């Protein structure tokens, strides 16, 4: 075979050995060698391939495929602006610690500065955003060197995989893997015995014990990426939706300002709540930061210490637990009474109804803006359900594709267990602007994998709901409802969609329907300020 | 300017025992690019009282030779009318022609720092210095109108003499050899 | 307030520099110079365009820049702004379009301890921009208002010169940061002049060329006009300006043997062109503007900006080239007539025949721009745009909308009905940037823009290439054809954009009719026969 | 002024974080934190070091860092600072040295319109540093004095943790900016750092069977592995040794190991390179930090620890020990046979003179190899070499900085300070000869001896393919690079005591403390170097 073909088939083989189950491919002529190798691997069942047109939403599809079951995911695309389009997903992957491998074809590096068509500064384009920028040597037709070239190609691929999954750093993140390719682009030295990676690097244990005294009046705030802390299970915990919960003592975010914790344990990376953000900017309250990797958040200026786990002396005062438990009931009861007293249906109403419809085993995908916060205000109990949200930079790009990839990988893992049950549900909740913005994520070629059990709930208040919760001339577009027809968008991409009012939501989610469908619920944002002001006055 | 020509190399790195691929016929460059002529004419009226400050990389301007000129040592001088650096703060020019990239003198910097005197930047290449907040225009050469006023040339010539004399007299009266004495000797 | 004064001075000097349009995206924080820009848009001094999609917003700015040749600002202000603007900036760099990216750092805030709300940085700014200039924070002392006004306007003129290539003739994107602290204008020059005046510049590099040698001209993106080469047989790309009246069809090139080649601009189309430019037996003379010259093979003999000619082309060479031109036009025309199914080449021929002088034509990448060249469009009197810097299929809808708006604005200034802007893109290109159709009622909307979508449900260009060989038939369909079945009409209706699916012989009459708005015409096309259509054309050469 | 408070808070947190030494260079603008640094220097809380040459200054900071293992700051002030600090920063990255570069940008001036005479930036900061952190401008808020104190100390701690690798175990250079316009808020009680980072472990155990014929190659950055202490070990000079079973580098080509345990990053000996790339030998890389060495890609597994089963065959150990004795005797014997003093002769003399408690700084080229071939037993001695990029630049100031830091450690425990001995070649000495220029106001080492082995050029190119006599006609000028410098005159110019001695007088001269910082030059020959090595292997 010609050199580019051999090299592309070697990289694909080593990626599979390294645990890559899904690849997102974007069409282009330069990445033909990788495209051909990937397709052959998909036909043999070694990987599941996913073809997409738009590289930017393809990047978020890769992220969804990664966060759905925790595997490293590769997205492959041609040279030129197709690589520049991966920028936003790479930034999200960096801040959410997502093992996203950006595998870009390229022209030979000596062609830079020569006016070559469709060529740019690709190596290092992402700069600080990636854990590693690694490049393969332009394959040469040296039939004697093929054994050594095979070692170097598989080795570089293992470096890419380890950096992406944080195998040595415990800090998973995006990696840029650039392969310069020369003609011919159109058409295999073996790896290790027994399907082992070429260079085997086991996942690291990263340990940093930290002494904390629990008899001090303590609240836990757990954000995105938090670990599980059994010795902290009893403590009152203000847990973000994507935070996995150690215990059964939730503390509503609105209950925080009504409490005076003597110290705060912060798990992972908190993003969401203004009461949380205010409290953490309090120099007077000591904060201990526990994280699963080397990074720790700078949100609090009085982070006394860092660790991966706590070494606890003492126990919390029974009176402290009793009081926090009371304030939690008090907060969520205020929310539910003010929602009932509210005449109009809002996205908060929709999020409350969505939270009620969930069952253990569900996967829940939340969009940025009001959905992910509305679910927290509605008091969702997240134990037993996997909750995903692009909390890295909390942008609106790619949310639809993130929900699709997450459903697909969540369903692939389920086929793997051998259960003959229906695949578990993935339910998404996204705002209307977010949905329209990424509506082209609905596009899936007829040949391409389609989720079997994904329902996307669009809470449509015909604009930007969170701006009621407060400017620039840039805000003038929000001053007018957009009137984009959600139903017409869904038929453009041949996706089942229906409008329903909020009481139909429970019953409609309970019936499976088409493998992928959209439930639009009309909402009102004109009354949002009134509703939220009524909630605070009730506390 | 500088460019970075990086060459990846691997073994064998030394010549084998001894056929070099040829270049173009007659020793010519493989791709021949003649040196560009960069031209940007700029109208300046010289009857307005003008001083010329010449910095590093300054061009040569015959149509400005009569003007009082403060030229750095590296500046290729083209005028016949020098103005000493120390005479500049005792003059008040109505406009300034700035040649190349001035770097050396604090009063030059102070004069160019004043936002009230219009500065015309005449340079050899596309770059031009940002030492003056009041650069009206850029060019490579001047298309002149008028001539410097006789009274203006007398003042500059007069202050120029004072500065030369002050340096020369005070060096002669100084008891100790200094670096300024060494500079005058070398000069 | 010092910041406020600074912002009005900067915005005023930008306007003096010829900035007519500024593109903004709502973000976490307040846009650069937001209040100053807001005042100027009320006075009608400047025109603002707002989008939610940051990627489409950069390409909208590219369009507003290439529509009439004016520098355009994008003030974008979020943690995904740099990532989404990257594609537009890379294109602005390689196509040399004056795109000023506005940012606003907070020197009073920390950096590098975590995610940055203002400006999450990538690695491309350092390699794609002509300059990175950052104003000082506005210091609060009124003795120096005259001094600070001069510094701010000088720096703004420095930003504009870098963007327009005023002194370098190498236009491109520049980064302009106006720092800020949370939470009557010092006047510029008289008569509305820019603070630092940059008079016209010439980079002169004459090359001696003998035209008696059999010479062909290949002119590409960014090509200049050369009256002394007007008679030469010229294979001109659609974005290249014509110097003369002697065209040579691209398909006729392999049927000829030029003894030498004069290359104008940056060629990006046709494999016979790249083969000829690489032929070590053919001296290639590159005439371009700017620092670099195109030469993928490194075979070029010399580069300059202008030719000094001796002699004239042999009349035998002219008739030989003219005769292959005729056969090439004949081959395309007849085989299109003999082909039952409508392809994008059919659509490109129909669009070309409907064009008239004064039109603006916007061409998407892939087959459209090549197909227009194959249809032998006469580009004289026509303004033709295409994003040939990187030749991406992304961002083309907003590029066409922006170019329509800029070209209509220049016409509104003459005082004269706006001229037509007609766009031809493939279906993948349309799908990629369909969100660009989303224009708020608060926002400028073109009056004379017709986007023509040639829809063969996939990437037809891959039928023609390596992957299009029938031996590759099973696999190639999925990874190169990428069919999608998107319903264009439903998509346009969702965005409140007038749309209609029409047959190709309806295209001419429909384009002639005033649609009195932005609209989308869809023409169904076939790509399963594209490879055999082209083979039939070549056989008829 | 709010900035002086900020500056004193930063310096106070830096001191709380283990920074004992700060290097400054004069320039057109005030150094970052200068008043706060000179405050702290006068009171003894921190030790400043001033130099005129910015490049030797960065390498002085590296020496100050690796001498006792503490982070050190370099704060500089010119349009040439970034360019001159470049080499030291690249070494800090690749050798994982915690070097904090302080800058002071000015938010009220224009950027990008001309030449900044602070921080004229190049392109290497993106690739080299572990972090790039800038404080905000200090602002008017007595009301916010507590919160701003919390933010400034947290960020400083973030700078220190990134540079020392407290959480990543990947120490390296950090860029720390304290911007400037142009009664200090307390830290934590008992001198605690504002954000405490408890000790961290990265654990990746790899199963390894020792019954397979195994050799250990340990290089720069290698850890200490007690379960591998008895294995035959080819240890580079800077590699800390686990045991007492050395394997001479020249015995390797005569052995056929079935598997390799490689600790840290090796850079010496082609036979090490060929063995590491041999496709039939499994290679297990045990290192700390994010990446692993593998030029050929041949490695089978990477981690941090070995979990071992089995024991080596006695015949394998017996033959490894036999070839080791064969190689050591071959070098001694031909050194005794060889008449002319060569750098190899000098390295053996220096090794024999060393004693536990010494610090040994080695230059690149033949010096660091020659010590390995002389067979120094490095246990009890702390060996330093700039192996990150293996440059011949900055070795004088590196040695000066290491001796100062090592002697400072000896003071804080409350006799005469331990010896620091540096062996460098003549080209290396000439390269960084301006490190010898130390002002009277600056700290000077007490027990630093620098041995310069001068064969009037680069002896290493005599051992390579260009040293072949078919290149006798052309190798001298482009590779030998003879220079004829008078080392004695050079040391006299900077008022540093220097001496010519012969190899047999080296030990006696090194024993006695000497008046502080001194240079001993030993004359050497490189014309006979290729034959001398030819003789040594010819005896194998
Ligand atoms: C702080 C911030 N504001 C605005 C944006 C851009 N943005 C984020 S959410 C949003 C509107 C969300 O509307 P929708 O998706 O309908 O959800 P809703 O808030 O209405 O529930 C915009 C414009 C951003 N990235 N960050
Ligand atoms: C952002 C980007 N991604 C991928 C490519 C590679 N590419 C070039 S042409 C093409 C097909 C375009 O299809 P369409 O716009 O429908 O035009 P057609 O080929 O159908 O005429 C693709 C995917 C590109 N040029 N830009
Ligand atoms: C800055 C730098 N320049 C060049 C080299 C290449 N180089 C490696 S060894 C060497 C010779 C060193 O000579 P010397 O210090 O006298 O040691 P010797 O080999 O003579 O013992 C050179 C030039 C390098 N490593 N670093
Ligand atoms: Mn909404
Ligand atoms: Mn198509
Ligand atoms: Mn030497």
């Amino acid at each position: 075979m010609n050199p580019s073909t051999t090299q592309a088939r070697v990289v694909v083989d080593e990626l599979i050995r390294g645990g890559v189950r899904d690849v997102v491919l974007c069409p282009g002529s330069r990445n033909a060698p990788l495209a051909f190798a990937l397709q052959d691997a998909d036909r043999s069942g070694r990987i599941r391939l996913h073809v997409r047109i738009d590289e930017r939403t393809a990047g978020y599809l890769a992220i969804g495929l990664a966060i759905g079951a925790g595997a490293p995911v590769c997205v492959a695309m041609t040279s030129g602006t197709a690589v520049a389009n991966l920028g936003p997903a790479v930034v999200e992957a960096n801040y959410a610690r997502v093992p996203l491998i950006v595998l870009s074809a390229n022209r030979p590096y000596e062609l830079l500065g020569t006016g070559a068509n469709q060529t740019m500064e690709q190596l290092g384009y992402f700069g600080t955003q990636v854990r590693a920028s690694i490049s393969l040597g332009l394959a040469e037709d040296a039939p004697e060197r093929t054994s050594a070239l095979n070692a170097t190609w598989r080795s570089a691929t293992c470096r890419v995989l380890a950096a992406a999954t944080g195998a040595r750093t415990a800090n998973a993140g995006p990696v840029h893997f650039d392969i310069p390719l020369r003609e011919p682009l159109v058409p295999t030295p073996p790896g290790r015995p027994a399907g082992k990676p070429w260079t085997y690097t086991p996942p690291v244990t990263f340990d940093q014990p930290l002494d904390i005294d629990l008899s001090v009046d303590t609240v836990v705030i757990s954000g995105h990426g938090a670990g599980v802390h059994p010795n902290l299970a009893a403590l009152p915990t203000v847990a973000e939706p994507t935070a996995p919960r150690s215990g059964d003592n939730p503390l509503h975010p609105l209950a925080l300002p009504l409490l005076r914790p003597q110290q705060v344990i912060m798990l992972g990376r908190p993003t969401l709540h203004r009461p949380v953000s205010v409290l953490l900017a309090d120099a007077e309250v000591p904060v201990f930061a526990l994280t699963t990797g080397p990074r720790w958040p700078d949100v609090s200026g009085n982070s006394q210490a860092t660790g991966t786990r706590a070494v606890t002396t003492g126990a919390p005062r029974p009176a402290w637990l009793d009081r926090c438990a009371a304030m939690n009931r008090h907060a969520i009861a205020a929310v539910r009474e003010q929602l009932a007293a509210h005449p109009l249906t809002t996205g908060l109403h929709v999020a409350a109804a969505v939270s009620h419809a969930l069952r253990p085993g569900d996967q829940l995908v939340l969009g940025a803006s009001n959905p992910v916060r509305d679910v927290a205000l509605a008091g969702l109990d997240t134990r037993g359900i996997r909750v995903r949200s692009n909390r890295g930079v909390a942008g609106i790009d790619g949310t639809v594709s993130t929900a699709i990839g997450a459903a697909l990988a969540y369903e692939g893992a389920h086929e793997r267990t051998g259960s003959p049950d229906s695949p578990p549900r993935t339910i998404a909740l996204i705002g209307d602007l977010t949905f329209v913005h990424d509506s082209s994520g609905l596009l899936i070629g007829p040949t391409e994998p389609i989720p079997r059990s994904l329902t996307i709930v669009v809470s449509n208040d015909n604009g930007g709901g969170i701006f009621e919760l407060l400017s620039d001339v840039s805000s003038r577009i929000f001053g007018t409802p957009h009137d984009v027809d959600v139903g017409a968008l869904c038929r453009a991409y041949h996706v089942e969609s229906r409008q329903i009012e909020v009481d139909e939501l429970g019953p409609t989610l309970d019936q499976p329907g088409a493998g992928m469908r959209v439930l639009e619920v009309k909402a009102d944002r004109s009354s949002l300020r009134q509703l939220h002001a009524a909630i605070k006055a009730a506390l | 300017g500088p460019v970075h020509f990086d060459i990846p190399l691997r073994e064998p790195l030394v010549p084998d025992p001894e056929v070099t691929p040829p270049g173009r016929p007659a020793g010519k460059p493989w791709t021949y690019t003649p040196p560009v002529t960069f031209d940007q004419p700029l109208d300046i009226d010289l009857s307005v009282d003008t001083v010329v400050i010449s910095g590093h990389g300054a061009g040569v301007h015959p149509n400005l030779a009569a003007l009082p000129t403060v030229a750095e040592p590296t500046a290729p001088r083209s005028g016949d009318n020098p103005l000493h650096p120390l005479a500049l703060p005792l003059l008040r020019p109505q406009q300034v022609i700035m040649l190349g990239r001035p770097t050396l003198h604090r009063p030059v910097s102070v004069l160019l720092a004043d936002a009230e005197v219009p500065v015309f930047a005449l340079t050899t290449g596309p770059r031009w210095p940002d030492v003056s907040g009041n650069s009206q225009a850029t060019g490579t050469r001047a298309v002149t109108t008028g001539a410097p006023r006789p009274a203006w040339l007398d003042r500059c010539a007069a202050m120029n003499r004072h500065a030369i004399a002050a340096v020369r007299e005070q060096l002669a009266a100084h008891p100790l050899t200094t670096g300024l004495h060494v500079a005058a000797a070398v000069s």
